[PDB]
């Protein structure tokens, strides 16, 4: 997924987050809830 | 934590009578056997 202030860790610009260990799934046949912490900046390691 | 079992891919093979007859006549290879084991050893290699 990609936010509007995101950081890639793959490139070093505003890109997608290759999110792992928080991949969201079909919980009971329709629900798709998820609590995601994405890295805002790689240098100062800020996250949101 | 939840476990969901997917539906799988259909490994299929057509058996025409215009194909199984002559290919068993000339080269004496089987149609219902060489395609069944090809299917069985493709789906067996697909899991690993």
């Amino acid at each position: 997924a990609k936010w509007s202030d995101s950081f890639d860790e793959r490139t070093s610009a505003a890109g997608f987050v290759e999110l792992g260990s928080n991949v969201v799934k079909l919980q009971d046949n329709d629900t798709l809830v998820g609590q995601i912490k994405y890295p805002t900046n790689g240098d100062g390691e800020v996250e949101t | 934590k939840d476990v969901v079992i997917d539906t799988a891919q259909h490994i299929e093979a057509t058996v025409p009578l215009e194909v199984i007859q002559d290919m068993k006549a000339t080269y004496d290879i089987d149609g219902v056997a060489r395609l069944s084991e090809t299917m069985s050893q493709l789906s067996s290699q697909k899991v690993d």
